[PDB]
């Protein structure tokens, strides 16, 4: 499944990210998948970024390590200025899945 | 300023659509490039369409076409692809292109030599950027075309006479006759090559 | 609405922000000076309005805005941070880069570029009361120069003038900092190095260079002094090329002094007869000539440490052949 | 294949 | 007078208890006297082919304790590395722990070292975390000696663009661990990388944060 994340076609990457998001329950803590979510987050294609957001939501719901790793990226993404308003809006409620830890929740 | 314009956004949308089309059916990409399109679009369509590296798999077939314009377009498209994808197969096709361009230097007549070598000579700086191992072949080809064009210049009276401009300096940067134009084009690509190699 | 917001306004600010987002779609369309001092001046909802202006306005609007930001020759009125973030955002609007693979360029004239570097200096002065921010804004300067030699040279001479006029001010020190970083990124400019840069200390800390990989290739290439005589003449070309590069551009070599130290650490212990038959003493002679050229810029702190290691290797070799 | 860059990581079945 | 060649007799004794005691005495004596440590290095190297595995393990421990401040030469280094093919995984990780503390003379030594280490990866893949620790320390302590190997290590080409090496490949991760660790204190190194090495650097940053530094 993961091999098609290297395809240069952004729709194929988007479907792959959504696939990994659907499989977040059975294979969390698969670190290459985490890296694909993180790299695809700051992509240019809008469909790839939305798929990365959805997969990030699922993995943050599953992995504590992913949640703590991605909270800083989300903070700098909202505070980033090239991120449009609607993407910021989709990007905020990833944070409802930061209930794994006390310092995580406080941050 | 090109980058920040509605033209550039439209170009990106069209590039995304064409990328989808070429993924769906690469035969469409082959057909479009055999037809050819304006060479001005080549940096745009080579940069913006990630599925154009498949063009390297039919540049030899496009070179073999008897039409001169298909050959010129093949040389230009290959130069842009080589500057994009510097692969071993990219170099192999660049070697083939330099060989075919040096081959038909002795096949073309006067007018066809001008017509072929004015657009395909700016492709040589791109080949030399991508592939340093082509320097010997590129400059041997360039000195051959330069000697041929100087001989052709000497045949007739000219308004500019580039031979007696043998010791002029750099001209870093229009009704002249084709042979002097082609001479100046050869010099111009030589300074572009040397500038590129020294910078 | 704009007058109310410019005037503190705790809970109801969101309502007014929503309002001028509703009735002012291009944000700075109506009464531009009010919105200019809203978005860039010396607030709370500023990032939201900036995001709207970046991703909601027409391209002529943003062009006029950047011409305003870079055409103010008296002001220092617009914030450096907001203006620089806005420029970076405008360069990297996703709509301009949609479809690119992102695996391996703005035109601006002279005075606009001068205003840009002045704004970067304003950013640096505001932050200093580190080199991290000044390095962070550097790719924006390079994205606006587009590799044009004329623009690089103009920025270089303006920075030389700024260093001379400001004396040794903090801003003058930051001028030297970004000037040395610019020299690192674009050493193609073959200007001789002023002594003010030689006195600069920050070159030998963490930094990024464009030609370091090449000169690294040069010295490792020259080190492999194998028996093939064609390769031996190739190594001779490498040695004299490094000689010329040392005399022409010294500082780039000076960040490659531990390089030569390590290269000489390897071959010191080997015996005399194998020393002459495998032809390694010539490499010692070559690097000796190099270092003889490299003075007196070879005599600062990190240079001193690398020299101490190199001289330990040298005296180890000398004692290794006392017989 | 048109869908993968030439420098992409190859897939080994 | 009668105190010539006592330690060699102790190490050439038949009771493994005597040899263990003698090598521990060597460890403590070399620890007290740093200049003494140079003369016992070769004798300790022979003890890595000992019959009793406790004696070999103890010799490895002594070497790790005393090779801290001194240098190995090429023959001693490769003879140290050649025993990595041993089946006993305990002495293998002990030898790894030695290699965290050893010091190399020449860059060819480091090349031989990680060649043997990735050969060990091919042999005993379950130890890959330990070998990554070994390379972490190797790069962290010889940064200036690792850098002229970097373009050979990454298989970088002067003009061609290389295939993105397969991430999550243990040998390649090991090579990257070594290179990035050497780049912790070598600012000229990162400009010698490629783009996918930066991408893989980010990946190893988040997944192997304890190993790879900033």
């Amino acid at each position: 499944i993961f091999s098609v994340i290297h395809s240069n076609d952004p729709v194929a990457r988007a479907i792959t990210l959504r696939m990994l998001g659907s499989l977040a329950s059975i294979i969390p803590e698969r670190k290459n998948a985490h890296h694909s979510i993180r790299q695809s987050l700051d992509s240019h294609d809008n469909v790839e970024v939305e798929a990365a957001v959805f997969a990030a939501a699922n993995f943050s719901a599953q992995s504590k390590d992913f949640a703590v790793g991605i909270c800083n990226k989300i903070s700098e993404m909202i505070q980033g200025l090239a991120t449009p308003v609607d993407l910021k809006l989709k990007l905020i409620p990833i944070l409802q899945h930061m209930h794994h830890d006390a310092i995580l929740a406080s941050s | 300023d090109n980058l920040l314009c509605n033209l550039r956004e439209v170009q990106c949308l069209i590039c995304c659509l064409l990328h989808q089309m070429y993924i769906a059916d690469p035969n469409i990409a082959k057909l479009v490039h055999f037809q050819g399109y304006p060479c001005e679009l080549l940096p745009l369509t080579v940069a913006g369409i990630p599925s154009m590296h498949i063009c390297l798999d039919f540049i030899p077939e496009l070179i073999a076409q008897p039409e001169l314009e298909k050959q010129i377009f093949a040389i230009q498209l290959l130069s842009h692809l080589c500057i994009q994808y510097a692969l071993p197969k990219s170099l192999s096709v660049a070697r083939l292109a330099v060989n075919v361009m040096g081959t038909l230097l002795t096949v073309l007549t006067q007018a066809k030599r001008y017509a072929f070598f004015m657009p395909t000579l700016p492709s040589l700086v791109s080949f030399c950027r991508a592939f340093p191992p082509l320097y010997e072949d590129i400059m041997s080809l360039l000195i051959q075309i330069g000697q041929v064009c100087a001989s052709d210049v000497a045949t007739q009276t000219r308004d500019i006479d580039p031979i007696i401009t043998r010791l002029q300096q750099i001209k870093e940067k229009g009704s002249m006759d084709p042979d002097v134009q082609l001479c100046h084009c050869i010099e111009r690509t030589v300074i572009e090559i040397i500038n590129m190699s020294v910078s | 609405v704009s007058s109310l917001l410019l005037q503190r306004l705790g809970p109801s600010s969101g309502l007014l922000v929503d309002w001028l987002e509703m009735l002012d779609p291009e944000v700075v369309s109506s009464c531009p000076d009010l919105q200019l001092r809203l978005l860039f001046s010396r607030p709370s909802f500023r990032p939201y309005l900036l995001t709207l202006f970046t991703h909601q306005s027409s391209w002529p609007t943003l062009h006029q805005c950047i011409r305003v930001l870079l055409g103010k020759s008296r002001e220092q009125r617009f914030d450096p941070s907001a203006s620089l973030d806005f420029l970076w955002a405008c360069i990297h609007v996703p709509r301009i880069w949609q479809g690119r693979d992102q695996r391996t360029v703005l035109r601006v004239q002279g005075p606009e570029l001068i205003s840009l570097v002045e704004l970067i200096l304003a950013e640096a002065e505001t932050r200093s009361q580190a080199c991290s921010l000044i390095q962070a804004r550097l790719p924006l300067l390079l994205s606006c120069c587009c590799g044009d030699d004329e623009s690089v040279r103009k920025v270089t001479e303006h920075l030389s003038g700024c260093i001379q006029q400001w004396g040794d001010s903090v801003l003058g020190r930051r001028c030297r900092d970004l000037l040395l970083q610019l020299y690192l990124q674009r050493p193609e400019l073959r200007v001789p190095v002023p002594e003010v840069l030689l006195h600069s200390e920050g070159a030998a800390s963490s930094s990024v260079c464009k030609l370091d990989g090449l000169i690294h290739r040069f010295i490792t290439l020259l080190a492999d002094t194998s028996d093939s005589r064609a390769l031996e003449n190739r190594g001779a070309d490498a040695s004299m090329a490094c000689r010329k590069l040392a005399v022409a551009h010294p500082l780039l070599l000076l960040r490659h002094l531990p390089m030569i130290a390590a290269l000489l650490h390897g071959r010191t212990h080997l015996n005399f007869q194998e020393f002459r038959q495998q032809n390694h003493l010539s490499c010692f002679l070559h690097v000796l000539g190099l270092l003889e050229l490299l003075q007196p810029h070879v005599f600062r702190s990190e240079h001193q440490g690398a020299l101490w290691d190199c001289l330990l290797s040298f005296i180890r070799l000398l004692l290794n052949y006392r017989k | 294949s048109p869908s993968y860059s030439p420098t992409s990581p190859s897939y080994s079945p | 007078s009668g105190a010539c060649g006592a330690f060699v007799h102790g190490l050439e004794d038949e009771m493994y208890e005597v040899r263990i005691a003698a090598v521990e005495a060597l460890c403590m004596l070399a620890q007290s006297s740093p200049s003494f440590a140079e003369k016992c290095l070769d004798f300790l190297v022979d003890m890595f082919n000992d019959e009793i595995e406790e004696v070999r393990l103890q010799s490895i421990h002594t070497m790790r304790k005393i090779s801290n401040n001194i240098t190995l030469r090429e023959d001693q280094l490769d003879t140290v590395l050649a025993v990595l093919e041993d089946s006993s995984r305990d002495i293998r990780e002990a030898l790894h722990e030695l290699l965290c503390c050893t010091n190399v003379s020449t860059k060819e030594g480091i090349h031989l070292a990680l060649v043997e280490l990735l050969k060990n990866l091919t042999k005993y893949p379950t130890d890959r975390d330990s070998i990554w620790k070994c390379l972490k320390f190797l790069g962290s302590r010889h940064p200036t000696l690792v850098l002229p190997l970097v373009p050979e290590l990454l298989s970088t080409h002067p003009f061609f663009d290389t295939a993105e090496p397969d991430m999550d490949d243990p040998a390649y991760i090991a090579v990257l661990v070594l290179i990035f660790n050497a780049a912790k204190t070598c600012p000229t190194m990162p400009a010698l990388f490629s783009d996918h090495t930066f991408r893989h650097y980010a990946y190893l940053r988040d997944s192997l944060s304890h190993l790879v530094p900033a």
